[PDB]
């Protein structure tokens, strides 16, 4: 597409 | 209406509107029916991405907030200013689950999901508590894990995704709320072995490696 | 005062939240002296964000109403009516701002030339969910004139310049369907800023804007 200007692990969503 | 609230939900997640996703699923909650599979990770789904905004604004603010006398006093304001809008969504999801997901809940595996996500909004509270109301919100997080504990250890099989992610997230209460690792430890690793001896399957496997993922780092 | 909304402001981008961001910037734009490059760069990053998550999600809630029932439909239209209102609020919030304060002080051609160019740009995303005439050609107008301004008085390899070409050339293809007056305008800025390769503090910015006026013309050539 064109462009214009511009600690531990718990469970993640399924 | 349930079902088109539930389309709402579904089309506020394709537009990454995430409070808009957690008001309607709120809102099918409130009309007292136990939640479908799918409504009920609907549920988490917007309430852990408006709850994570949350908490990931409040590590950067505190982070400035303690590495810095008017710019300290203007970040701590601006910390507060997040931790109630933390605060009170935390309160909203554990009111939804004390009053309807809780209680309604009619097979182990819902209820076991639904005391780990009390266990998971009570440990988000504990991340922020400071003084006196801690030692009874690192309790009430507990215990809630707790319970979904022995429930999935009698009900569910060892390698269930459930089961697995509540390992997981009681790991984590124990290593960064309670300062325990060596029990912290010995739970993710009680956990991996028990589905390795027995061995969805895709949610499965990928908790097994967050679990030994976390034995590494805590280890290391 | 005017000094606590900027650090609010820097405070708020670092957490992500970017409407609170915009707030402290319109706040301090509205005490109404003329904004420096670090605070108009502020208020600039701030309302691109917040108007972006609405374009964002527009595009995708719009779609699938043009692809479906009749009650899905209608869902999928009023949801899209709601975020429009909230996009169309904040492109007049800043329009508002841009005529009442930053443009009538702004006193440089830079500066004249950046705010025209945001101008533009803002009623650019009016016309892209919209009245649509009138909206498209106080658009053109304004990047016309950012356009004259920035050829006249800056370098071709200045990042404003180049960034304006970019958004003026993307307004020609995708709101007016004029592909071959876009490809004619990128590729124009594109070789003249090669011709002339700038100081230290632009390398990185004029250049990035560069690749992407070349990234546009490969995809409206193919």
């Amino acid at each position: 597409h064109r462009y214009s200007t511009p600690r531990s692990t718990s469970t993640p969503n399924v | 209406d349930k079902n088109e609230l539930v389309q709402k939900a579904k089309l506020a997640e394709q537009a990454e509107r995430y409070d808009d996703m957690a008001a309607c699923m709120k809102s099918v909650t409130e009309q007292g029916a136990e939640l479908s599979n799918e409504e009920r990770n609907l549920l988490s789904v917007a309430y852990k991405n408006v709850v994570g905004a949350r908490r990931s604004s409040w590590r950067v603010v505190s982070s400035i907030e303690q590495k810095t006398e008017k710019k300290q006093q203007m970040a701590r304001e601006y910390r507060e200013k997040i931790e109630t809008e933390l605060r009170d969504i935390c309160n909203d999801v554990l009111s939804l689950l004390e009053k309807f997901l809780i209680p309604n809940a009619s097979q182990a595996e819902s209820k076991v999901f639904y005391l780990k996500m009390k266990g998971d909004y009570y440990r988000y509270l504990a991340e922020v508590a400071a003084g006196d109301d801690k030692k009874g919100i690192v309790d009430q997080s507990q215990q809630a894990y707790q319970e979904a504990f022995e429930i999935s250890k009698k009900e569910m099989q060892p390698t269930h995704p459930i089961r697995l992610g509540l390992a997981l997230n009681f790991s984590v209460f124990y290593y960064e709320i309670l300062n325990s690792p060596e029990k912290a430890c010995s739970l993710a690793k009680t956990a991996f072995d028990e589905a390795i001896a027995e061995l969805s399957y895709k949610d499965s496997t990928l908790i097994m490696q967050l679990l030994r993922d976390n034995l590494t780092l805590w280890t290391s």
